[PDB]
Parts: C-alpha cells; structure tokens; sequence
C-alpha cells in the first residue's frame, strides 16, 4: 500500500505550491506587471470584471439645475451561490435524470445563472 | 484646448532597442506604470513615471498603414541578421487563407521596425514562400487509428528555457494546442507572450511526428511510456512542466 | 491614389425658403462671388 | 517636441466623404439621416464628386436603402404607416431615389446605373402600379391618404425612365415599359409629365 | 444690449427650426419641402 | 460581519479599478459598439469566426482578442497601437489578427488620428441624471465566508458641464483656481 | 375593413400633428421679451444650449 | 474682494457689477469680459447669465 | 480494495450541492455515458472505462483532500498517465457540474494575465458638429 495517497498528497503539495508562487510575483511583490511591447501593465484578470451589465437613469434632486454626475458601482446576486455554469449544456442530457427535485435544483441553478442581468 | 491628440506616437522601435526590456527581436509608489493609481486629472502627474516621459521625449509621428472550410496551421520561424542587429521570431500561418500576400506582411512588419529598407521585405517575403511551399502536402493529413505519443517540449526565452513532458493524442481535434498553452500559463503564472511561444513550438512536432507517419509511414505505436496509473496496466505519470534559467 | 484636395464651395444659405422665387437672386449673386473668386486662379 | 509636427490635413479627425460613407454603413438611424442629406446637397451642388463612375462601392449603398420600398409600395393601397419607425425608411427610400435620380443625368454616372440589372425592376415595379391607378382596376386602389407620398415617388422614377430609355434603344414588340407609359399619357393632366 | 443679444440668438435658433428640432425634420411635408428644393434640373438631350 | 465584508470588498475593489486620466474619442457613426456584446455588423464582416468552419476560430476567441486590442488601446491612447506588439502576446494565426485590427481600425475603435484642440463641444443629451455604469463582481476580490447581494458604488464624481465631462475635470477647479 | 391599424395610425398621427402645432408657441412679442425662456427652462432644452456652438461660429 | 468665491451658479453682486462695467467697456470680445470678471468664469457662462 | 484506506484516513469531509444528489461514488451511469462518450464506444485501445473511473475517482478524492484550493489541471496531470486531451475533458465535466471546484477560496482561481478591464471609461463622441459626450 502507500501508493495512491502518497501521490495525491504529492498533487494537492504540488498545487498549494503553483498558488503561492503565482500569488507572491503578480500581486503581492510589485501588484502587477509590466509588458515591455506596450506600456501596459498586466494584471491577473479576475480582479477585473470581466462583463458590464446595463445602465442607470436617474434625476437630481433640485430642478433647472445642470450638473452631470457620472458614476459607477457593482452589482451581484446574492454573491454566495458560485458560477458553476450548467447553461453550457443542452436540454436534452439531463432528462433521464433519478429524481424530479434534481431536476427542479438543475433548472433553479440554470434560472439563476440566466440572471446576470438586472 | 489643454487636449493630448489621440494619436502621432509610435515609440516601439527605442523599446525594441531598450537593453533593459526583455525582447528577443532586436539584438543591436513603488508601481512602474499608473494603471492602478489615480493622478487627480492632471496629466503632467504621469510625467513622473520613469517609462513614461521615455515615450514623449524619444517618440516619433507615425502616418497610419492603410489595406476556405478548413485551416491548416503552419508554423513559421524567421532568422535574418542584417547590420549588426538580428531578427529571430515565429509566427504561425493559414495555408487555407490568402487574404493577405507574405509581401504584405513583410511590409507591415518591417514597419514596425522603422527599417523600411525595401529589401528585408523580399527577403522576409522569400523565406515565408520557400517555408509554406516545403509544407504543402504534409500538414494537410487525416491522420487515424490512435497513435498517442509521448512528447517532449522546450521553448527558448531569453535564459528562461521552458521545458515539460505528456502524452498527446493526435487523433482527437478537441484539444486546441492555443488553449492547452493557454491552461499552462494560467498555471504557472508566466507572461502573456508565453501564450504564442509555446503553441507554436508545439505545432511544429506535430508536423514532426505527422512527417513520420507519412513519409517513412513507421507506425512505432509500441508502448508510449506510462507510469501504471492510466492506459497500460503495469502494476496499478510522466513528469511536470517546469520553468528553469540557466 | 490620394489626393487631399479642398472641396466644392457649396451655397449654404443661412435662411432657407422653400420657393424657388426667393432663391434665384442669392444663388445667381453666389455664382458671381465664385466663379470671379475663381477665374483668376487659372 | 514630437506635438509639433502633426500633418495638417488629418488632424480634424477623418474627411466627410468618408464620414458619410461609413455613416449608412452603420445602423444608426439618426446618422444615416445626416448623410443621405448630406449626399443629397453634394448631389445637387457637385455631383461629380459623388460620380458612380470614381466611386463604385456606392451604387448598392443606395440599393440597401431602394429596394425594400417595393413592400412598402405594395402595403401602401392600406393605411400601412402606422408607428414613426416604418415612416423614417419610407422617407430614407425616398430621398435615396432622389439621389440616384440626380445623379442620373451625367451621362457617365448612368451607364452604370443602366448595366445594373434590378434598379430597371423597381422602375418597372413602380409604373406597373401608377399604371395600375392611372386604368382603375379594382385590384390595388390606391388609398388617399398615402397619395402625397405616392405622387412625388412617381416623378422620381419617370425622371429615371426619362433617362435611361436611350439605353433601352432596342425596343420589343411586346414591352412592358411602353405598354406601361402609353397607358399613363391618356391619364394624367401636368404638363411636365406629359 | 441684451435686446440685441437676444435677437441675434432667437434669429439663429428658429431660423433653422427644421434641422435641430426632431419632430419637426420627421414630418411628411418639412421632409418632402426639404427633398423639393434639392431637385436639380433636368439636361435636355 | 456583512457590513465590515462590503466594505472590505469595496476597497479592495478600489484597489483594482484602473483609474481614467486621458479622454478617449471614437467617431459619431461608431457608437454601435459594446465592450460586452457581439454586434451584428461584427458578424458580417468577419464571418470566418462564427460559420464554424474551423476549430481555430470560434466566437470567444474573437472575444477575447477583440477585448485585448480594445483594453491595450484605451490605456495608452496617445500611442498607435501596431500588428507586431499584438501578434506577440495573443496565440492567432497572424492573418486573422491583421483582420481584426484592420476592421477595429476601419471603425475608428482603434488608433483614431484627431486633435480634439480645434473642434467646439456640445451638449446632445439632457443636462442631469445619476448615469451609473453596472459593473460584475471581480471573481477572485469575492469574500471567503466559509458556510448576500450587495451592489456597492466605488467610485463618486460629479460634473458641472459637457465642457468639463468631456477634459475629465472633477472640480479640481476648487485646488486652482487659476 | 381592418380597425386596428387605423386607429393606430391616428393615435400617431394626431399626436404628432398635435406636436407639429405646438411647436411655436415661443416666439411671440411678450413670450421673449420676458425672461420666461432662458431663465429656468431647462425643461424645454432646445435653445440657450445652442449657445456653446454659436460663439463658436463667431455669430454671437 | 479678490478671494475665490463659492459653488459656481452664486453669482454675488460683485461679478454682475463687474460683468456690467465689462459689457460697458468692451461691448463685445467676451474673453475680455471673462477675464474682467475674474476669470474663474468661462464665456459660455457669462453669455448665459446676460440673457 | 485500495482507496478505502485513503478515503478513510485523510478526507476532509464531503459539501455537495444539491443539483449533484444524483452522483454516485461507486459506478457510473447514463450522464457520464451520454456526456463524453469516447471512454465507451471503443474509440481507442487506450481509452477503456476503468481508467475513467480510476481518474475520476482520483480527481474527486484530490479534491476532498484540499476543499479550499482550486484543483488545477496540471497538478492533477502529474500523476494520472492519460491524454491531456482526456483530462481536460473529464476535468471541466466535473467542474461543470459542480462537484470539485464548487465552494473555494476565489483568490486561488488561475486567470490568465492581461490588461486592465476599460468599461466604466468615459467615451465621447465626434459628431460632425461638437465633442457631445457618449452617455446612453
């Protein structure tokens, strides 16, 4: 014996250790980089928010006024529920499925997904 | 007025002949670029960048350059030394595609070098002719019956030699070469410019080992060494990649 | 082939009728102001 | 010192022929407003800038505007019109047509327009259906209210049938156009279209 | 002062009054006006 | 614990933001674009992506290429963006990606020659409103919480006119006061 | 013949024709020579707005 | 006085009276009425508080 | 017969949401034969089922002995002897589901490095006759 957990702790070890050295030199040493072909300095991209949702309109609150004012914010639902995304999947896989409370998890994960929208 | 024009700056060719940027085309706070920090909207604030008053004293005013079911992916390499300074790089090619001539892309390319010397462009243009019509018939295969071998991968990157070991499928077209590339270095947390470099190393021994299968036609699908995890049941894997200056 | 060449002088006219009766006295008064501005070119 | 030496000619941004090109090219509603009137004041004013014989990516620039009016032809015998969406291409149509009909008396921007082989069916399309006004056949009575914009879209297409029938020289025994325009000169009263 | 000010803007803003204001330049009858002036006239022979 | 968890997200989101110093100027007729979306015009100009003809060239490749062009312009937009510092950090084939920087260019989204001194300003749509741009979470500046949604605006400013919306002054006037 | 898209057609039309007509109702003697035009109506938009592009034309 | 004054739109009886004296003086040329007023007002600003 | 020690001796204990009731740790089913079919209809000498329930299984319990780092495709690719274009697939089929990258710490997420993210920028527009700023 001592074989299979011995090389799966070697993976998780082997793991841990891409992720602290991915942390420390892109984030945590100079907090991003520098492209030598453009003056741009990378960054990793999930700090960035890769989407933009839908507009705003409002109203200032005093009249004849004619002040702009330009703005932004972020926006989620519920932010604990993760993106594991079941919308890359066809309607016609999961319907020989056990259970029909599965089904309805299935169809409330995708319903949610399908809500990035506002 | 007190507006910069959204053009007329091409400040690449000094960058190209920096010595301090790491680029392998041409021989011959504490942050370093303010795309984080804020300089409450006045622009002379980016005048205190290091690299940045670089491009407005050393820039130049550029005029703008003005201008099929299956592709076949071709792998490229260019070596040319010309006065002093060299050109070694790589880029693939569509085979299937024509809608621009290697002459063009030699005009664009030697443009952006700012030699324009009206003979690199021939030359450029001749060794893309001699390196697509040596490949013509050898990466258009359809290659069957499961040949699943082993590969070995080095890329050259300025002392920074990347090296790794797997074992590759050449019968499925799933996997795009770009996008495995793509999964390495969103692992090791490389540059972006590891993203080409290696794919188009790969390509090349694809049509390295597709060559054998075709020309000599050595089948050799005789046991692609394992570690008896997976395919072959020895007694139930290779290695990992890795990044090595030398 | 470019050419970056000035255009036409075009007669825009700053109160814009709708008959041609109220036309024809301006336009003939541009056609003299730029076929004279433009005979001692040539 | 690099902002000193801007070439002069560029630096207000890209030329209007262009703009106006590149502006019905888009979907911009209001954009494309602005450049057919623009190129209609050019066609006007200067039409050998807008020749078809210099600029020959321009000619089904107008075809893209011209040809969906045929459905608005055949819905106009109702009271099709309705929001002020279908109105605005209806106007668009129109004064697309104007254009190519005031670029049509050059005698170098009209041979391309002739060798075309669709713009002579919309031609024939919109006499087929004056002509059926002009007889009074019960099949497609013209509704009145649409009329003021039925009657200025059939002078601009005899205008075009005025010029372009030099090119239709060999004339067939059983025409169409002639059959068509000797049925609408028993009908009409202007003088200027007889 | 301000009269002559005054004139010379409402006499440059109504003086277009069909180009700027939308509801205006989106009628049947400015539009076809607008369209009729525009005819350039026709080459005999 | 909800309320420290925002306000920790919404200065380490402040933290990544990569803050506007220079105007960027597209042309009149190009306003059709979206960063997010694919338009139709996109779709028929460069067909070879979305006829899934080869494996090489599906949408979100174009995606990605076509956000990485947009983003290394409007960073730097004083400096024209060329073919060859692109081709060295984006895995094409070098035919496709002279296609999209030449039609990103065509539309002016891309290296745009004008000099914006010599042109008036205007005021097109209504003076006031909170326009506020809707952003997404940043997956990877989500909190922990080993086991909620909170918009959050980062980033306040206010102007008086067009004429200082379109010079980026935030009434920095106050500081000079010339 | 058809109801639906007439009656349709003339709740445009006579909303825009009603809009057509009340398009001059600013220019009168007493209706400029007050203040009740540029003064406070930023709900009507149209002129003193024109007036960062007419002194720019050197009009004034 | 000479200070900055507040949250522009105030308009105190000492820039109308200096915008007066401008009109008075130049009768046109309203860079030299802006700059007479104090210049921390724009002409766009002063043409449309004269009307 | 060899993974029950491991699973016994040091697992962090098991989260799975509830769109995944239907999994089963022992065998396989329909989901899995319909999904990826080439593990099935003999596409290859290599590509046998057990091997597929031996990397699945493998895949799962290196998940389970770290729950809170995202499992990468080439720490797994270190000691599991198969086509790279296997485990990419059998990998973002787990994924996909929710099984073995569902509830981690985000910030140990691989994203590929790039520019920044310009879509709050302020745009303006060059129309014809002004600088008119872009606002929707």
């Amino acid at each position: 014996t001592n074989w299979l957990y011995q090389h799966s702790a070697a993976c998780s070890r082997f793991n841990s250790d891409l992720f602290y050295d991915r942390v420390k030199v892109l984030l945590v040493d100079q907090q991003g980089l520098r492209d030598a072909y453009t003056n741009i300095l990378h960054i990793p991209e999930s700090t960035q928010s890769t989407t933009v949702l839908g507009w705003r309109r409002s109203k200032n609150d005093s009249p004849s006024d004619t002040s702009i004012v330009y703005e932004t914010v972020i926006h989620d639902n519920d932010l604990n529920k993760p993106k594991t995304g079941l919308s890359e999947i066809p309607k016609e896989i999961y319907e020989d499925v056990v259970d029909e409370d599965v089904l309805r998890a299935i169809t409330e994960q995708q319903n949610f997904e399908k809500c990035n929208e506002y | 007025n007190q507006l910069i024009p959204q053009a007329y700056i091409s400040n690449f060719h000094n960058r190209l002949t920096n010595e301090d940027d790491g680029i392998p085309i041409f021989t011959m706070g504490n942050a370093v670029l303010p795309d984080l920090q804020d300089q409450h909207h006045n622009p002379f604030n980016i005048l205190r960048y290091p690299k940045i008053r670089d491009t407005f004293i050393n820039g130049k005013v550029v005029s703008p350059y003005r201008l099929s079911g299956e592709a076949i992916m071709i792998p490229i390499t260019l070596d040319i030394e010309h006065m002093g300074h060299t050109i070694k790089d790589q880029f693939l090619w569509n085979y299937n595609d024509d809608s621009i001539s290697p002459e063009e892309f030699a005009s664009i390319y030697c443009k952006d070098l700012d030699m324009t010397s009206a003979t690199l462009q021939t030359q450029i243009a001749n060794i893309i002719k001699e390196q697509l019509k040596d490949l013509e018939n050898i990466a258009a295969t359809e290659i069957m019956s499961d040949l699943h071998v082993i590969i070995n991968l080095t890329c050259n990157l300025q002392d920074r030699f990347f090296e790794d070991n797997f074992q590759w499928n050449l019968n499925d077209k799933s996997l795009t070469p770009e996008r495995f590339a793509t999964s390495i270095v969103q692992d090791l947390g490389l540059t972006r410019e590891f993203i080409p470099l290696i794919s188009q190393s790969l390509h090349e021994t694809i049509l390295k080992i597709k060559k054998d299968w075709v020309d000599g036609h050595l089948i050799q699908d005789h046991v692609p060494n394992d570690a008896a995890f997976g395919y072959l049941s020895g007694i139930r894997s290779n290695w990992c990649p890795r990044v090595e200056i030398l | 082939p470019l050419n970056w060449v000035q255009g036409p002088a075009i007669f825009h006219m700053l109160t814009s009728p709708y008959t041609q009766d109220e036309i024809i006295n301006h336009e003939m008064n541009f056609l003299k102001g730029r076929l004279l501005e433009l005979q001692e070119i040539t | 010192n690099v902002f000193q030496s801007l070439p002069k000619e560029t630096a207000r941004g890209v030329d209007d022929l262009t703009r106006m090109e590149m502006a019905l090219l888009s979907g911009i509603p209001e954009e494309i407003k602005w450049s057919l009137k623009k190129y209609l004041t050019y066609s006007n004013k200067a039409p050998y800038m807008i020749s078809l014989r210099t600029l020959p990516d321009l000619l089904p620039l107008f075809k893209t505007f011209i040809l969906p009016l045929e459905r608005i032809v055949e819905g106009l015998n109702k009271s099709s019109i309705c929001d002020s969406k279908a109105m605005d291409s209806l106007q668009m149509g129109l004064n697309a047509l104007l254009i190519l009909r005031n670029l049509a008396q050059d005698t170098d921007s009209v041979q391309i327009l002739v060798k075309d082989r669709e713009i002579k069916s919309f031609i024939l399309f919109i006499l087929k259906k004056f002509q059926c006004v002009a007889t009074g056949d019960n099949k497609w009575q013209l509704y009145e209210g649409n009329a003021t914009f039925f009657n200025e879209l059939t002078h601009y297409t005899l205008d075009l049938m005025e010029a372009i029938s030099s090119y239709i020289a060999p004339a067939m025994k059983d025409d169409h156009y002639f059959q068509t325009l000797v049925s609408i000169l028993n009908y009409t009263k202007d003088r200027y279209m007889v | 002062k301000q009269k002559s000010i005054r004139q010379k803007l409402i006499n440059n803003v109504a003086s277009q009054a069909h180009h700027n204001i939308p509801y205006l330049r989106d009628s049947p009858f400015t539009a076809a006006a607008q369209r009729s002036v525009q005819i350039r006239s026709k080459v005999i022979v | 614990n909800y309320e420290q968890e925002a306000q920790k997200l919404e200065e380490k989101a402040l933290r990544f933001l990569a803050k506007q110093t220079h105007p960027v100027i597209i042309p009149s007729f190009a306003s059709w674009f979206d960063i997010s979306k694919i338009h139709e015009i996109e779709k028929r100009s460069n067909p070879d992506f979305f006829n899934d003809s080869s494996r090489f060239k599906t949408p979100k490749a174009y995606k990605d290429t076509r956000n990485f062009i947009i983003n290394t312009y409007r960073l730097s937009p004083y400096e024209y963006l060329t073919i060859t510092a692109v081709r060295r950090n984006v895995a094409m084939d070098v035919a496709s990606i002279v296609k999209i920087h030449a039609f990103l260019e065509k539309w002016g989204l891309i290296n745009y020659q004008i000099d914006p001194r010599t042109k008036p300003s205007l005021i097109g749509p209504s003076f006031t409103g909170h326009f506020q741009v809707v952003l997404d979470t940043p997956q990877g500046l989500k909190p922990f919480l080993p086991e909620f949604p909170v918009n959050l605006t980062i980033k306040k400013n206010v102007y008086d006119s067009a004429q200082d919306f379109n010079a980026l002054q935030d009434e920095s006037r106050n500081s000079r006061q010339i | 013949l058809h109801p639906r898209e007439t009656l349709t057609h003339y709740l445009w039309s006579s909303k825009q024709n009603e809009l057509v007509l009340q398009g001059d109702q600013y220019f009168n003697e007493d209706a400029a020579r007050t203040s009740d035009i540029y003064s406070n109506n930023n709900n009507d938009r149209s002129l003193m707005g024109n007036i960062s592009l007419l002194y720019s034309q050197g009009r004034l | 006085e000479n200070n900055g004054n507040s949250v522009k739109k105030n308009w105190s009886d000492q820039e109308m009276l200096l915008l007066l004296e401008g009109i008075e003086m130049y009768e046109d040329q309203w860079e030299k009425i802006a700059d007479h007023v104090g210049g921390h007002k724009r002409v766009e600003d002063c043409i449309e508080k004269f009307l």
